[PDB]
């Protein structure tokens, strides 16, 4: 059987947040990834 | 005229080690020699905007 191998654990964290003195809500951006499967 | 360049980042993780848990142990007993691939880059690419 011949089987290929493509690497797993890729894809940054970004946040988007304002500052402490105005909220604490917090926008996550993923880097270049695909959020259907996760 | 060229106004701006290609935006890149790169990290330092997984360009040095590949996955291992011994690289990423022995990173840990280095402290940090890598900070500034980050902050660099991202002062690079503040700057192409």
């Amino acid at each position: 059987e011949i089987l290929d191998i493509t690497p797993c654990s890729f894809g940054g964290v970004s946040v988007i947040t304002p500052g402490t003195n105005t909220s604490n809500q917090v926008a996550v951006l993923y880097q270049g990834v695909n959020c259907t499967e996760v | 005229l060229p106004v701006s360049m290609t935006k890149t980042s790169v990290d330092c993780t997984m360009y040095i080690c590949g996955d291992s848990t011994e690289c990423s142990n022995l990173l840990l007993q280095y402290g940090s020699f890598c900070t500034q691939l980050k902050r660099a880059l991202t002062g690079i690419a503040v700057e192409q905007d």
